[PDB]
């Protein structure tokens, strides 16, 4: 509506556009997410219905704030607090330098606090990737883009098979488990943790089978001992090559022993044994954690 | 037992109090009654079966309907439009594959148009302020089921049936929170099938003693006894099926 001046287009989706915008009356800078109802003869997209209803219940320093919803006939606007940029842009800007170890630890600690809050509130994020994570100038990072999020039951049922961006997608999803849960979010953060440390995507698959093999080649091909039930999974094949697990000194060279220990628990194959966000926060890796300021 | 599980239960116990409809709202409705509401909910049970929707979707639609009718006066000729947009909205929230709007229009036999259903969806969203994630009797049941080792599937189908019957009659059941209805339905289902009683582990987790379930339990027991007589039959027909272990065909206990 008329009280926002559009500054620039900071994002795009098939759903609509995201603009940096300024409230003309108060001066407040916001991110403005436009969603097209008009090309919807189905009404309000379920993606928007979930994003809004779930964001309204999630109030936390490490989760982006939904300020307002403007629902007209032809359009739907979500108004969010504006943050300096997404973690992907930051990572690209840091590709040459590297992100200081104390900052990587701060960001992982914060992401884990936002995620533990989501899970305690029975929300799965399901799209944790660097471009959906937002940083400000004071050293904070927040979960964003809840468009794929879902409220889950205890215990879970079968939910949507197609979830999580390929590079960040957990093995139990690739192997077609009918049931998945909070562990898929922990897996994505594990991948993001490694990506911060090494300045490179950990498992940059160009297809589902390629994604799977990249994981196997690094963590070893899972068998019934490390992952009971795995050979019984719908997309598992006994003809998969058997690779041996690499040493983490090879995988994340810069990481100390505590860092390697945490990462490996976040990348555990068996979703049931994979570390929870709550437990991750209590890991020795975080005992010295500080909140340094990023360089932008 | 994941370590966020106790947190989720506590959270849902707080949300069910915030998402509760006004208990006496039907008195304030000039043109519609508890009986028209029962006909609507029963019809929504059949719509759920026709589209193979989850039970959760049905429980959410009823929550949305009761909250909407708590702040909005509705004539009897528009009650089904409210119920249809409620079901469409619960479908988009809950279902992997929500039926398209044209199908919802078809299931009312063109009683309403597409434009009307979409406009009613907008109004319902506005009135509920998009707070769609309500705790339901269903969510509390599934948590209570985890206290059966090993799982008893017949007890589970029976508890679900009793919980779904409660959706039909606003008087008495709007008087009880979903968690307490789920407690009585679980104990009643368990007593019927195994002759056993509400487990001490659930009494500690929920805070409900068997004693505190009693008022709701007396009501639920009566509803169970009189189910074959009730004017709305769609839930009994649904739970005759073998996937539900034909639990609606089980004889209720005579006394508790
Ligand atoms: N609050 C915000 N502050 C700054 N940039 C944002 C904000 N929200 C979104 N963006 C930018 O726009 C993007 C796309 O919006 P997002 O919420 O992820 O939805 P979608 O990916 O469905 O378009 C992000 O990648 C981010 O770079
Ligand atoms: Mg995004």
């Amino acid at each position: 509506m008329e009280n926002f001046q559009k500054v620039e287009k900071i994002g795009e989706g098939t759903y609509g556009v995201v603009y940096k915008a300024r409230n003309k009356l108060t001066g407040e800078v916001v991110a403005l997410k436009k969603i097209r109802l008009d090309t919807e003869t189905e009404g309000v997209p379920s993606t928007a219905i979930r994003e809004i209803s779930l964001l309204k219940e999630l109030n936390h320093p490490n989760i982006v704030k939904l300020l307002d919803v403007i629902h007209t006939e032809n359009k739907l606007y979500l108004v969010f607090e504006f943050l300096h940029q997404d973690l992907k842009k930051f990572m690209d800007a840091s590709a040459l330098t590297g992100i200081p170890l104390p900052l990587i630890k701060s960001y992982l600690f914060q992401l884990l606090q936002g995620l533990a809050f989501c899970h305690s509130h029975r929300v799965l994020h399901r799209d944790l990737k660097p471009q959906n994570l937002l940083i400000n100038t004071e050293g904070a990072i927040k979960l964003a883009d809840f468009g794929l999020a879902r409220a889950f039951g205890v215990p879970v049922r079968t939910y949507t098979h197609e979830v999580v961006t390929l590079w960040y997608r957990a093995p139990e999803i690739l192997l077609g488990c009918k049931y998945y849960s909070t562990a898929v979010d922990i897996w994505s953060l594990g991948c993001i943790f490694a990506e911060m440390v090494t300045r490179r995507a950990l498992f940059p698959g160009d297809s589902e089978i390629d994604q799977l093999f990249r994981i196997f080649r690094t963590l070893g091909t899972p068998d019934e001992v490390v992952w009971p039930g795995v050979t019984s999974m719908p997309d598992y094949k006994p003809s998969f090559p058997k690779w041996a697990r690499q040493d983490f000194s090879k995988v994340v060279p810069p990481l100390d022993e505590d860092g390697r220990s945490l990462l490996s628990q976040m990348l555990h194959y068996d979703p049931n044994k994979r570390i929870s966000a709550k437990a991750a926060l209590a890991h020795p890796f975080f005992q010295d954690v500080t909140k340094p300021v990023p360089h932008l | 037992v994941p370590d966020y599980q106790e947190d989720i239960h506590t959270y849902l116990r707080e949300m069910e109090v915030k998402c509760k409809p006004k208990v006496g709202y039907m008195k304030r409705q000039p043109d519609i009654t508890n009986s028209m509401r029962a006909i609507l909910v029963d019809w929504l049970v059949e719509v759920g079966e026709e589209y193979k929707l989850q039970n959760e979707t049905l429980h959410l639609a009823v929550n949305y309907i009761d909250r909407f009718l708590s702040s909005m006066s509705v004539l009897r000729g528009k009650l089904q439009l409210v119920g249809t947009a409620a079901m469409l909205l619960a479908s988009k929230f809950e279902e992997i594959y929500p039926p398209e709007v044209a199908e919802f229009v078809y299931i009312t036999d063109d009683t309403y148009s597409k434009k009307q259903v979409l406009r009613m969806e907008h109004l319902v969203l506005k009135v509920l302020a998009f707070d769609l994630a309500a705790p339901t009797v269903n969510q509390f049941l599934t948590q209570y089921f985890l206290h059966l080792q090993p799982a008893n599937c017949k007890v589970e189908s029976l508890a679900m049936f009793l919980g779904e019957l409660s959706l039909i009659d606003a008087d008495p059941y709007l008087k009880y929170l979903p968690s307490l209805i789920a407690g009585a339905a679980f104990h009643l289902a368990l007593y019927t099938v195994t002759g056993q009683s509400w487990p001490e582990s659930l009494a500690q987790q929920t805070g409900y003693t068997l004693e505190s379930l009693k008022p709701c339990l007396v009501d639920l027991h009566q509803t169970y006894l009189k189910a074959p007589q009730h004017a709305q039959q769609s839930i009994r027909e649904k739970y005759k099926h073998s996937k539900y272990h034909s639990v609606s065909l089980l004889n209720p206990p005579e006394t508790l």
